[PDB]
RNA sequence: AUUGAAAGUUUUUUUUUUUUUUUUUUUUUUUUUUUUUUUUUUUUUUUU
């Protein structure tokens, strides 16, 4: 459901940044918080979509993670979008915390398989 | 304090390498500012601390601290902003009707209400 | 919609700039600040027109582009002005991070024929 | 056709009152819009 869109989006997100000198995802946990607060302080989920550009034309946010938000945040409605960002956010939040290696986790498509990855290990 | 005849202004400052004067290193940076002269909607709220009557001599000497900061925001002004080394950020109060408003009589209707330049 | 016009306006401006050593947009970042700052620092839409088609006569604005900005400003409020001019401005820091090609965006009129290009 | 039987464990009672997630916390500290460029060259105050 969307518990598996968000799990894509933010194995998406977490991909090493090439020319950093420091290993960190390719975005930061503030890129999330902005999106959060944009959409709440907004209200609109077009205006999300042009942030979201924006934030991704930055040369901040992996264009690949950039379409996986904008295929998912289209013809949906404001409380899913909010939903649906809740669950990238906490998804993130976890990944950054435990330090999953992006290596062994971007195989995975399913929340659930995510589950058992993290059960087993 | 939300302004109504305010107007955004940018400016760019950049920085000149101490060798070989005049070279700008990349250290441009523009930053956004308000007009010089604008007004604010200021509102204070102060409890029990009488100010047009004053207090005899209980806890005194904060209705002096608190006159004394509105006569260095009225006259000279007070510095805020993010620069305010530059001169960027000086604010001031131009006039404002103080209002005493006391419990026993009527605490909606007025009591005494003056001008803040008699008040100081 | 106001996105659908900026959309629009930000296409028609982002058309590659006849004679150039390099393929580059006929209209630069630094006049659609420009145009923000103007605006924010003036307060108003006259002049601002006045401002555009100055621009517009010393080059560095498409001739479509600058018609479709005076239609679109004819007869706008300032609050309106300025929302419409932040929608073309993020349009046109969108189109020229992602690097898009006009030769593929020519046709879309919209702001969702736009998203489901860039998504796809 | 049990020694032999026919009776609702039922009525009745509000888990209610007292309590502000509150006080304190300045998105500021630093950076000269300078820098190389001669308003220059051509022209007889002059004939029947």
């Amino acid at each position: 459901d969307l518990l598996d869109i968000a799990t894509r989006i933010a194995i998406s997100a977490i991909k090493p940044k090439p020319k950093s000198n420091k290993p960190e995802p390719y975005v930061d946990s503030s890129t999330i918080n902005s999106l959060l607060s944009f959409l709440q302080s907004r209200r609109n989920v077009n205006e999300l979509l042009l942030y979201i550009m924006r934030q991704a034309g930055r040369d901040e946010i992996d264009e690949e993670t950039g379409k996986l938000l904008l295929a998912s945040l289209k013809d949906r409605e404001l409380k899913d979008a909010v939903n649906l960002l809740g669950y990238v956010k906490w998804v993130y939040d976890t990944l950054t915390g435990l330090k999953v290696n992006y290596n062994n986790v971007k195989g995975v498509k399913t929340f659930k398989e995510l589950v058992n990855i993290l059960s087993k290990v | 304090a939300i302004a109504e005849k305010y107007s955004i202004s940018q400016r760019t400052m950049v920085a000149i390498n101490r060798v070989f004067g005049g070279q700008m290193p990349g250290h441009l940076y523009t930053l956004d500012y308000v007009d010089p002269g604008s007004e604010f909607s200021f509102m204070m709220m102060i409890y029990n601390l009488n100010l047009i009557e004053g207090e005899k001599d209980w806890k005194a000497k904060s209705v002096e601290a608190l006159k004394f900061l509105l006569a260095t925001l009225v006259r000279e002004g007070i510095f805020v902003g993010a620069r305010k080394s530059v001169g960027y950020g000086l604010i001031k109060l131009v006039d404002a009707k103080v209002s005493l408003y006391k419990a026993p009589d009527h605490l909606v209707s007025p009591v005494i209400v003056k001008k803040l330049e008699e008040v100081i």
